[PDB]
RNA sequence: GUGGGAGAGGGUGGUGGAAUUCCCGGAGUAGCGGUGAAAUGCGCAGAUACCGGGAGGAACGCCGAUGGCGAAGGCAGCCACCUGGUCCACCCGUGACGCUGAGGCGCGAAAGCGUGGGGAGCAAACCGGAUUAGAUACCCGGGUAGUCCACGCCCUAAACGAUGCGCGCUAGGUCUCUGGGUCUCCUGGGGGCCGAAGCUAACGCGUUAAGCGCGCCGCCUGGGGAGUACGGCCGCAAGGC
């Protein structure tokens, strides 16, 4: 993107919830372009956050993402052969991208054999405030801070 | 920029050679005891050149400072 | 231990580290701090953060002696120096005033090669 | 000659404040310093940072310039004395007394040399730390000669405007320093830039000529060997011509 600032490709709302965030999350799950099995997995996951939670899945989902979002991250920047870990703010766009990506990531590291379980349980522990996804989020924010010293390389 | 005013126009006539006239003299130093440049003293090559020796005289006599502390920052 | 209330905060900025020295009303040091005093060991004592941490360490340590306001006196030109100032401003201690007093010769000793070639 | 003028022009004595270092006192504590990172190093025998006093050497911030002075080298904190050059006005005095200048004599930055003194900071050599393939370097910590004064010597240089000195002649514009005048400008001396004619291989130069001319000196004659060898003169030497 050297010419002009790329377009935030607009996504179509969720058929079942009418949400664009859900689709996004669905897309991160999808692999080899199998949106069906992708969409499926997600929904079964919502149904599981039911048989186990008296709260609406979408409620869970939303809150899960909100917790896995990093507000500070490290980005490299050379300055004399040695490139320092410069801590800077994370834009909402990436803040969201990173969260969803991390959710599906952590979720798939889980032991439960079934896909939707792994995703529901991750979404669940997500809103809870625990789980591998939220972990990465925290290890990251720890990286910043641990580098406040170099904060003066804002840009 | 020096859009302020000229130390010369900001007062009347005076004996530039008078090294004891602390009043008018101190009027030619900066916040710091430094000798103001012509862009600001509004003097002339020749005039400004005498101010120089006058101020320096008063300084040794202990009437004008060689330096001041920058208040603020 | 000897409650001094008001005093002097000296910031000694530089390209290699910052160091603040709180003193009583007439130059005598109550407490001091620096980029080294804190955790930073080398290249970052100069860092502006280090300046902040140090200035704040000076604050606390100085506040214990029951101090609550000082005049700041900055010396030197260095990375993180205004941060020390901002620090002390937020340190709790009331920053009564600020004054740069960095020394400059009227041309005395031949500078080291590192600082020569000037005009 | 008379009357005026500007100047870091030179010599001698004195003197001021800023900073560094060291020492003394106070207060204070764990590092400071240094770097791309670091380390050598310094610090609990108390450093760094901070306040007070003292000692000493060297340099002279702002003013400061496009500035000024000098034949060049070069010259700026302030005061005094001693001394050089120079510009303008008046048109007063002498009456071609002029120009140039082989050799001569004098001056001549830095480094270097001799005797004595001085020595704060800086720093060839050197002692170390780091970098690197190595690092007899560049960076970092130290450090002697020296850098400072006196007296004597050396005489070199990109000692440059890479442009010898003097005189007369050939559009102007604009900025500037210093003087005189009838002073929104005229006239004189100096510093810059642009540009008439003209010059130039070109770049450029152009009333501060590299233009147009006269006078005198110096110097060049393809590159390397070579600023060497030899000889001579000079120097304590290094070396110089
Ligand atoms: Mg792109
Ligand atoms: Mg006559
Ligand atoms: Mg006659
Ligand atoms: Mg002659
Ligand atoms: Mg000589
Ligand atoms: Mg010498
Ligand atoms: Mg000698
Ligand atoms: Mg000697
Ligand atoms: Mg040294
Ligand atoms: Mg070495
Ligand atoms: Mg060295
Ligand atoms: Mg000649
Ligand atoms: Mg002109
Ligand atoms: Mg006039
Ligand atoms: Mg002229
Ligand atoms: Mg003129
Ligand atoms: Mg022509
Ligand atoms: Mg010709
Ligand atoms: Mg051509
Ligand atoms: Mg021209
Ligand atoms: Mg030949
Ligand atoms: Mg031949
Ligand atoms: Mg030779
Ligand atoms: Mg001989």
């Amino acid at each position: 993107a050297r010419r002009r600032r790329a377009e935030v490709r607009q996504l179509q709302p969720d058929l079942v919830y009418g949400d664009v965030l859900v689709t996004a999350f669905i897309n991160k799950i999808m692999r080899d372009g199998k949106k069906n099995l992708a969409a499926r997995i997600f929904y079964d996951a919502c149904k599981i956050i039911q048989e186990k939670t008296g709260q609406e899945p979408l409620k869970v989902f939303k809150q899960a993402v909100e917790n896995v979002k990093p507000r500070m991250e490290v980005r490299s920047r050379r300055v004399g052969g040695a490139n320092y870990q410069v801590p800077m703010e994370v834009s909402p766009r990436r803040q969201q991208s990173l969260a969803l990506r991390w959710l599906v990531q952590a979720a798939n590291q889980r032991p439960e054999r079934r896909a939707a379980v792994r995703i529901a349980h991750e979404l669940m522990d997500a809103a809870e405030g625990k789980g591998g996804a939220v972990k990465k989020k925290e290890d990251v924010e720890r990286m910043a801070e641990a580098n406040r010293a170099y904060a003066h390389y804002r840009w | 920029p020096s859009r302020k005013a000229k130390v010369k126009a900001t007062l009347g006539e005076f004996d530039l050679r008078d090294y004891r006239n602390v009043e008018v003299l101190k009027r030619f130093l900066s916040e710091t005891g430094k000798i103001l440049p012509r862009r600001r003293t509004g003097l002339s090559g020749k005039e400004q050149r005498i101010l120089a020796k006058t101020i320096k005289r008063a300084r040794i006599l202990g009437l004008l400072p060689f330096t001041e502390k920058l208040v603020r920052k | 231990k000897r409650q001094v209330a008001s005093g002097r905060a000296y910031i000694h900025a530089s390209y290699n580290n910052t160091i603040v020295t709180i003193t009583d009303p007439d130059g005598n040091p109550i407490t001091w701090s620096s980029g080294g005093v804190i955790g930073y060991k080398g290249s970052r004592k100069g860092t502006p953060y280090a300046a902040q941490l140090a200035a704040l360490d000076a604050a606390k340590k100085a506040m214990a002696y029951g101090m609550q306001s000082v005049d700041v006196i900055v010396r030197g030109t260095g990375a993180g120096r205004e941060q020390a100032i901002r620090a002390l401003q937020a340190s709790g201690l009331q920053v009564k005033s600020i004054v740069d007093d960095t020394p400059v010769p009227h041309n005395g000793c031949r500078p080291k090669k590192k600082f020569r070639k000037a005009s």
